[PDB]
RNA sequence: CGGUGGAACACAGUGGAGCCUUGUCCUCCGGGUUAAUGUCGCUUUUGGCAUUGGCCCCUGCUCCUGAGAGAAGAAAUAUACUGGGGAACCAGUCUUUACCGACCGUUGUUAUCAGAAAUUCACGGAGUUCGGCCUAGGUCGGACUCCGAUGGGAACGGCAACGGUUGUUCCGUUUGACUUGUCG
RNA sequence: AGAAGCGGAUUUAGCUCAGUUGGGAGAGCGCCAGACUGAAGAUCUGGAGGUCCUGUGUUCGAUCCACAGAAUUCGCAUUU
């Protein structure tokens, strides 16, 4: 079919933009759940900020994310779903998560099992 | 009322960093009604007599391991800090720095062209373009803090692991990149007339 | 022509921890007990199904059972088939991310044996959610959950900082 | 960057030639009222649909031009939408007593991968309605609505170019005063 | 050291200059190195070498497109 190189050169620039990706995930991901953990909705208008921000900079380098990742947050607002509305499954359709702003994220569960995103496949992908 | 608010993160934002103004000012109200010059008292006093007016109020004593400890392991991750310190590279460091976004930094406010500015330290909650935010207790002040860039000088200490032997500090300033974190990524920095900087040679 | 070019791709950091199911082991003394305490439910009626016992095995009821309506029991046991096939990830990305944020004692048990296709072939879905408030039952669920079936959390405990993760994705691109 | 002193208030400043779709006193679409006709249900009569005819629907200000600045209570809290600013606000698309609103059409582009799909191609599932075989309501075709992991993405959304406006295009000046030469 | 006002063209490696559906940042010369020669030139191969004038904004992404701020340089029946 073709030439098979794998090369192990990673390049430094994306190694920093990528740094900075999950860095910025980390901060938001632990002020959510520091907030979370202890008391009511203080500033969850703050770590969302951050993500957006994040979002931006996917927007920058060209750079593209897991889906457990773009799964995690949103698409409009862009905010964690760590603590979503309502989960409903079976009501006439396949799943459907709703959240506080009103945007749902559904997945077609209710077609058929065995089924796998084209990272999360047996040889596909090497860690590192 | 819930969904009104954060339709637009930057609005729901700005009436965040109001809210905590104004429930810092009426924490001061609160405090010189309370007569009691120990803010450990008066977080007690607040929860005994105010409850809702201590929701929207900050907590620094958690805010700082909560951003230090990951800011300064997330920079000796990315700047190659090791306990190697004869094999560094200066140049590339400053490259990553000026690649690395500073939105949850400790960052102290050394020179400006206002007097009053100066001797500040605090944590990043947010970048904005030409202004910055940070957090800075008193004796009794939690208010957030907005500084002018144009025309001040930061400072941020890179500590390493050993102790009382050797550390690091840095330095950036505010009038030098006037831009959001989004265009900090994919600019290359160029050179400036940089005429205004006289403050940095005058105080 | 075809050639192949890696991309690299930001992962996750911690879903690799946030996924990793309890230790279990011992476990072929517990499928015995549960399963013909399952079979005794299905055989006789519909209603003396959940009346005896009340289990729910629809997601949806999970989901409203654990959001705060009823807060009387406290210790609630869940029981999910990981390393099996046909089983959706949708949903068993989102079943122990969900009963962390629940105040009440939920105690969820990972099955490890990958030809338990049994359950969820028989039952509803192949998941299992009941309470120990007065049942016979936890006399001896309270006897080996302290012992190989504790599920705790290191994750979220104390404050610690993680690694990046930068994995690479194969993609095939014809000229 | 612009325009004026050439145009005399649109008298397209005027004239001539060529071409055509031969310059249509035309038409905003659209919304409301009134009159007439035909069908369908209540039965002094009214209601709904379609056609025809008539009317009503908004130069923000100064200025020849270029341009300048004012306000968005006829649906909002941020005063139409979108992005930023630290806020007066800025930029772009717009509207201006709109007592009804109106983002013009065509062409091409959004590279590789991904995904069913990079432009209302198509495909898969669910619901409704109609027709044929048929009558425990099974199947087939057509129409509409909603959803489908991917990516900034499915949004008639973003970018670039061109015009139907009172037919297009070309050619010439309406700009001078003294000195000299010719002609009457 | 021969202004002022007007139109056209134009800035990319040290230099001279390309180039662009908008998705790679280049050629010649020069420098270094290899090859070659008794030695050198020429020829040939490879590497080093970037503020795409600067800035805003559009876009998913700018040498390119829009705007703003600089300028480079030619011509004005000339060789001063
Ligand atoms: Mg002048
Ligand atoms: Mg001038
Ligand atoms: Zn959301």
């Amino acid at each position: 079919n073709g030439t098979l190189l794998v090369p192990p050169p990673r390049t430094i620039a994306n190694q920093d933009h990528f740094h900075r990706l999950n860095y910025l995930y980390q901060i938001s991901a632990y002020q959510t759940r520091a907030r979370q953990k202890a008391r009511t909705d203080a500033h969850t208008p703050l770590a969302r900020n951050y993500i957006k921000s994040m979002d931006l900079i996917s927007k920058k380098t060209k750079t593209s994310l897991l889906p457990t990742i773009k799964r995690t947050i949103c698409k409009k607002c862009h905010r964690l779903l760590w603590t979503p509305k309502k989960l409903e499954i079976t009501s006439d359709g396949a799943l459907s998560v709703m959240c506080g702003c009103g945007t749902v994220k559904r997945f077609n569960i209710g077609a058929d099992p065995n089924y796998r995103t084209y990272s999360e496949r047996e040889g596909n992908l090497l860690n590192s | 009322d819930y969904q009104r608010i954060n339709k637009n993160s930057k609005i729901a934002l700005r009436e965040y960093i109001n809210n905590c103004k104004k429930n810092t000012k009426k924490c001061l109200k609160l405090a010189y009604e309370n007569k009691i010059t120990d803010k450990e008292d008066l977080l007690h006093y607040i929860e005994e007599k105010h409850p809702t007016i201590y929701e929207s109020l900050p907590q620094y004593v958690d805010f700082v391991p909560m951003y230090k400890e990951l800011w300064i392991n997330y920079i000796k991750e990315l700047l190659n800090i090791t306990k190697n310190l004869k094999t560094f590279n200066g140049s590339l460091a400053l490259l990553k720095l000026s690649m690395a976004d500073y939105n949850g930094a400790l960052l102290r406010v050394t020179k400006s062209k206002n007097k009053t500015l100066i001797g500040l330290q605090g944590i990043v909650i947010w970048d904005s373009q030409k202004f910055f935010i940070m957090i800075v207790k008193g004796n009794i002040i939690d208010e957030i803090k907005c500084i002018p860039k144009k025309g001040t000088v930061f400072q941020f200490e890179i500590p390493i692991s050993d102790d009382d032997d050797s550390a690091l500090r840095y330095s950036i300033l505010g009038d030098r990149f006037k831009y959001r974190s989004v265009d900090r990524a994919g600019r290359k920095f160029k050179s400036r007339r940089c005429d205004d900087m006289l403050y940095y040679i005058q105080n | 022509k075809r050639r192949q070019v890696y991309k690299p791709v930001l992962d996750n950091p911690f879903t690799n921890e946030a996924h990793m199911w309890p230790r279990v082991h011992d476990q072929p003394l517990i499928w015995q007990l549960l399963q013909s305490s399952i079979i005794n439910k299905l055989i006789h009626i519909q209603s003396k199904e959940n009346y005896p016992w009340e289990l729910y095995t629809d997601f949806n009821e999970i989901v409203q059972y654990l959001s705060g309506a009823h807060g009387n029991s406290d210790p609630v046991c869940l029981f999910v088939c990981n390393k099996d096939p046909d089983v959706p990830l949708v949903l068993l990305q989102q079943i122990p991310l969900l009963c962390y944020m629940a105040p009440m004692t939920v105690k969820l048990v990972q099955l490890p044996k990958s030809a338990m296709d049994t359950f969820k072939s028989v039952s509803k879905y192949g998941m299992l959610l009941l309470r120990c408030d007065d049942r016979v039952d936890k006399k001896f669920v309270s006897q080996i959950q302290k012992n190989v079936d504790l599920l705790q959390f290191p994750w979220l405990n104390a404050i610690k900082y993680r690694p990046t993760s930068v994995k690479l994705l194969k993609t095939t691109v014809p000229i």
